[PDB]
């Protein structure tokens, strides 16, 4: 069933069917043999391009699109890789709109990320995507001003926070941000003191 | 709020005199346009129009700097 809401609460339904480590493994397989995983970044590549190009239905699908791969992709193993490399290209790409969904796709990448050395694609996607409008000058608010830009809600910031919470469990790429800006992971830290300084003024416990 | 009004001036004032000092020393000046000097001693001006007109022809980085801090222009970027 085609019809863009079918479609999406097939997407939903699947996910709910989905949660034993052992369900998951086989609705990798579903779509992986016997719609397939490439059509599904296909879509999202394809609504990305008409976002930008353009510049609720859309919310609708895409978050289905998004919740089904997040539940999919926490509860799995090697597998993790294969989505890995594919929906990490493309969920990179979808970040850069500025949708309303950017929390959500940082929460899938977050589940992609693997425990190893090849974190350093995913490292540079975020340091390019926070530097790449910023303009830094030689002091920290610049840098600070980097993340506060693109990271504007609130959603933004959670999704952010479990991707970094993720690739900084355990390790990153040395010199990193080279070419563009003072390198180093020093400038990360310095924006939770945006978040965690702010925290005490939350609204909504 | 009288008072307010009048250190604002004062800060204001004291930019045109340091511009009008600096056009002194400037060489890129000739003596019969003299019509600046005439215009900085002669009033107060916009802050905008001190900005535009004169710190960004005369590129006088400072005073471009220091009518900022007055403006209070946060902007990173812009002030770096």
């Amino acid at each position: 069933l085609l019809p863009p809401t079918i479609y999406i609460p097939y997407l939903k339904m699947l996910q709910g069917l989905a949660n034993g480590p052992q369900c998951a493994h086989y609705c990798f397989s579903l779509l992986k043999v016997n719609v397939s995983w490439e059509h599904f970044f296909h879509s999202l590549m394809l609504y990305h391009e008409h976002l930008r190009k353009d510049l609720q239905k859309e919310q609708d699908g895409l978050i289905a699109f998004l919740q089904l791969t997040s539940t999919i992709i926490t509860w799995s193993e090697n597998a993790r890789l294969a989505l890995c490399e594919t929906p990490v290209v493309v969920i990179l790409g979808l970040l850069q709109c500025s949708i309303p969904l950017k929390a959500e796709l940082l929460k899938t990448l977050a589940a992609f990320g693997k425990s190893p050395e090849i974190a350093a694609s995913l490292w540079q996607s975020l340091e390019y995507t926070i530097l790449q409008t910023v303009r830094i000058p030689s002091g920290i608010e610049v840098e600070l001003n980097e993340i506060e830009s693109r990271c504007e809600e609130y959603p933004l910031t959670r999704a952010f926070c479990q991707l970094i919470s993720t690739l900084v469990e355990s390790s990153f790429p040395s010199n990193l941000g080279a070419g563009l800006r003072p390198p180093g992971f020093d400038p990360y830290l310095q924006f939770l003191r945006d978040s965690v300084f702010r925290f005490r003024t939350r609204a909504r416990a | 709020e009288f008072l307010h009004e009048l250190e604002e001036k004062m800060e204001v004032a004291r930019i045109q005199l340091q511009i009008q000092e600096t056009l002194q020393r400037q060489y890129s000046h000739h003596s019969s346009v003299q019509d600046a000097v005439s215009q900085l001693d002669s009033e107060l001006m916009d802050i905008t129009k001190l900005y535009g007109e004169f710190a960004d022809p005369f590129k006088l980085a400072e005073c471009k700097l220091a009518i900022i801090h007055c403006a209070g222009y946060s902007d990173p970027i812009l002030v770096q």
